[PDB]
């Protein structure tokens, strides 16, 4: 669902900053199957509005995309149509005519079920795949009846039929009301199929668990057959804790997705030790080397962890554990993993002595400005002005900006000069502009000691164009940062102009 | 071409070093290079013609100054330009270290005027400082409309590499006069795509832009 | 693996794999044969990846420092790689255009993708 933590006076800025972060994550990480061209601003999610409506922009659905899906990958992956959409698109709650084609298909497959085993397997797989298009409750009734008849007639020693049959029976049960005569054979079926040896049988059974656990207010006796799944999740997170490259990829991914769903929407049904052990095992999962845990597993588990953080359900000690794990994975070296962990620390500093903690983590972000590939530093220089402007009062951020712009262990003060410009013009309230003038005088007393000469005159020129008057001196600042080095008589002319313009600014 | 093209072989390399010990033979060598300059444009052939012109007779070195300015320095291969510049600065150093009677009677004044007019008329003198400084010391041995003029200085040109900062300079144009300052005689069409992208970034966040409408 | 990572746009992983390939080719080539082909492919593609993403000197390992000191393999493509490093350090776009026109037959399609990306993200 769309979150509770957004739509506030505080949450909108958080959505802006994480929109920038996830926007260039999807520039770096994502898989351009939607996209043909090469452009930067191509993020696009085909989620429609919901009698269909228009298409929802990508900045509005911030964490709506399920953790079962690779970043920006487009393929059928068993979670296309939610039963939210089944219940509220077609009004059933317990221009091609697609409906007639679906009725004719139910007639055909109900007559072929009631033929070799290969056709029966492909027909049940067909029925589960075409099952996104059914617009009537009677169609799901006929679906569930024919599938229970196939379960009674066809023998049990055919696990390929089982791995194509279990999500179909679970979704046909999930669209219907989950009554006891339906809930007993479905839960018995899931408890039987989770013990099998065929691995996409487990995958299909666990997607079927996700369909059953999805939206129906569920029976009090049937929710007591949940902790079989919880014991399964505990055992297969403890087993795949250390090594992820050995076991599998989609099993762990869908399995962590339903684990995060069980933490989010059904808290009280399972103990808090379960959610604590999932946060511990995923902290182990993020802390692997670049060849142990793959990028898709890393980003999906990470996105699920901040999904759980933006929910108001978790306790504060697990939130602090996620804060510590998020910092210690901000300190990783790969740029996109560092960007994802930067998104973690953003969402960690937003759902909540703390001033010294803010000093420490902002120093972490400046250390990730110093070391770090230039796209990562572009993202942090886009974030950091309004970040410092809206966290904590400007004296400490101004000491940090002055002390860490003039370092000789700065690889380039280019993007940091853009940061200085945006911080100064977000600190131009009038009584704060007097404080701005005082910081400019103190910083000039620090500027009088020499850097290399062309570099010093360029940094002074950027500082005078940065903190200046309103109308036309500030607009020169891209051109001022167009030439980084390369002292020139034009540079001396413009430095003298902006310096004499600030001499009368006081 | 076959003489230079085999220069890694010991008989012809010793031949080339035997050319450097004769004045008129090296002068005929550099005239032979000036006659066939057009087919020496591939990187390996120019690298061999720069390895063969590295050390010649110290008089005729003045003449190779001309060949380092007129012909070989305009190549887009940047290490070839750099190596022509290293060799030419070396020649001007070894020309200044010699006698003035031997150097002034060799290198003409109007020919040096032609060389420096070619350096200043092209953009090559702004590229490499040492060559023009050594030639000059050889000669010495013997705020609204202002911002509009600024954006005229850094957008109305042949071509640039700073395209983002160019569109940001186009951004805070007063926006009542964009087509007067975009639809002009010689406006850059490579700055015109970042104008579109930054206008889209201004539209998709908030209030509409005049950059995207103008572009 | 490095070709797969250049397909999936993980360029820093491609730097790590390419330096590992060059180190394991120097430990076992002292080259012999196809170890020299491994070395040629690595010595071209690491330079293209160091020009694509330009690292700060903190994360710039000394192997990257040695090869960027070496340039700033046959003679034509070596000369054009030296000229293209000198052109991207000077940011001279017309020279990089006239190099992409004349480095297109000399490179394979993965190096042509990397040289296209280098020419793109400097303009």
């Amino acid at each position: 669902k769309p979150l509770k933590a957004l739509d506030t006076r505080f949450g909108r800025k958080l959505s802006i900053i994480r929109g920038i972060v996830e926007q260039e994550i999807q520039a770096m990480v994502s898989k351009r199957e939607n996209i043909a061209t090469h452009h930067l601003y191509q993020a696009w999610d085909p989620v429609p509005s919901l009698t269909t409506g228009a298409l929802i922009s990508h900045e509005k659905l911030l964490l709506q995309i399920n953790p079962e899906r690779e970043l920006g990958s487009m393929s059928y992956k068993l979670g296309q149509v939610s039963i939210h959409s089944v219940w509220l698109g077609n009004s059933i709650t317990p221009g091609v005519d697609i409906h007639s084609c679906s009725q004719f298909l139910l007639e055909l497959y109900s007559r072929w079920i009631l033929t070799p085993a290969i056709l029966i397997s492909e027909v049940v797989r067909s029925l589960l795949v075409v099952s996104d298009l059914f617009t009537e409750r009677n169609q799901f009734e006929l679906m569930y009846v024919t599938l229970t008849e196939l379960r009674r007639v066809h023998p049990s020693e055919d696990e390929i039929l089982a791995q194509y049959l279990v999500p179909a029976t679970c979704k046909a049960a999930a669209v219907l009301g989950m009554d006891k005569a339906v809930a007993e054979p479905v839960s018995r079926l899931l408890e039987s199929t989770l013990r099998s040896s065929h691995l996409p049988s487990r995958v299909g059974a666990l997607h079927g668990v996700l369909y059953v656990l999805e939206c129906d207010l569920l029976d009090d006796t049937a929710k007591q057959l949940i902790p079989v799944i919880s014991d399964y999740l505990l055992s297969n997170l403890k087993g795949i804790a250390h090594c992820v490259n050995i076991h599998s990829q989609q099993h762990v991914l869908v399995m962590c997705a339903t684990a995060f769903y069980l933490i989010e929407n059904y808290p009280l049904d399972v103990g808090p030790e379960f959610s604590a052990s999932i946060i511990q095992m995923c902290g182990v999962m993020l802390s692997g080397s670049e060849e142990s845990t793959p990028s898709i597993i890393y980003h999906c588990a990470l996105r699920g962890l901040e999904r759980l953080l933006l929910s108001e359900q978790l306790s504060r000690l697990d939130a602090e554990s996620l804060v510590k794990l998020s910092v210690d994975r901000v300190n990783v070296h790969s740029p996109h993993r560092a960007m994802a962990a930067l998104g973690l620390m953003l969402t960690c500093m937003y759902t909540g002595e703390s001033v010294i903690v803010a000093m420490e983590r902002v120093s972490v972000l400046f250390d990730r400005i110093r070391k770090g590939f230039p796209c990562e530093a572009r993202v942090v220089a886009r974030i950091l002005p309004q970040f410092l402007d809206d966290f904590f009062p400007p004296q400490d951020i101004m000491n940090k900006v002055i002390g860490e712009f003039l370092s000789n262990q700065q690889p380039y003060p280019q993007f940091m000069a853009t940061v200085v410009y945006k911080v100064f013009q977000t600190l131009h309230s009038t009584g704060q502009s007097s404080m701005v003038r005082d910081w400019v005088m103190l910083s000039l007393s620090n500027f009088t000691q020499r850097a290399p000469v062309a570099m010093a005159t360029w940094s002074l020129s950027c500082f005078f164009v940065s903190a200046s008057t309103s109308p036309w001196v500030a607009a020169i600042l891209p051109h001022v940062i167009s030439r980084m080095g390369k002292l020139e008589q034009v540079d001396v002319n413009l430095f003298c102009l902006v310096a004499t313009d600030f001499y009368r600014h006081q | 071409q076959d003489l230079i093209s085999l220069s890694h072989e010991p008989p012809v390399q010793d031949f080339i070093s035997a050319v450097h010990r004769n004045s008129a033979a090296s002068g005929l060598f550099i005239q032979a290079i000036q006659s066939r300059c057009e087919n020496l444009s591939t990187p390996t052939m120019l690298k061999k013609t720069l390895q063969c012109l590295e050390g010649i007779h110290l008089s005729q070195s003045g003449a190779v100054l001309t060949l380092y300015v007129d012909r070989l320095l305009c190549t887009p291969f940047r290490v070839l330009a750099r190596m022509v510049d290293i060799l030419a600065c070396r020649r001007v150093e070894m020309l200044l270290a010699a006698n003035l009677q031997s150097s002034m009677a060799q290198l003409p004044m109007e020919e040096l005027n032609r060389i420096q007019e070619y350096l200043q008329s092209s953009g090559l003198a702004q590229r490499h400082q040492r060559l023009y400084s050594l030639l000059d010391r050889f000669r010495l041995s013997t705020d609204k409309d202002w911002y509009v003029h600024l954006v005229k200085s850094q957008c109305w040109t042949r071509s640039d590499s700073a395209l983002l900062e160019g569109a940001e300079l186009v951004n805070r144009i007063p926006a009542e006069d964009m087509n007067a300052f975009m639809m002009n005689s010689e406006f850059n069409l490579s700055l015109l795509a970042p104008c579109l992208s930054l206008g889209m970034s201004e539209i998709s966040g908030g209030q509409k832009s005049a950059l995207f409408e103008a572009a | 693996a490095a070709s797969c990572q250049l397909l999936a746009r993980d360029y820093t992983g491609a730097l790590a794999v390419f330096t590992r390939m060059q180190r394991l080719a120097r430990e076992h080539g002292s080259a012999l044969g196809a170890f020299s082909d491994v070395l040629v492919r690595c010595e071209v593609s690491r330079v293209l990846l160091l020009l694509l993403l330009q690292p700060p000197p903190a994360k710039l390992l000394p192997e990257h420092a040695q090869t960027l000191e070496k340039y700033s393999l046959p003679e034509e493509l070596f000369l054009l790689l030296q000229s293209l490093v000198m052109a991207t350090h000077e940011k001279d776009t017309e020279a990089i255009k006239s190099l992409q026109v004349e480095m297109w037959p000399l490179l394979t399609a993965e190096q042509n993708h990397l040289l296209h990306l280098v020419l793109q993200e400097t303009i």
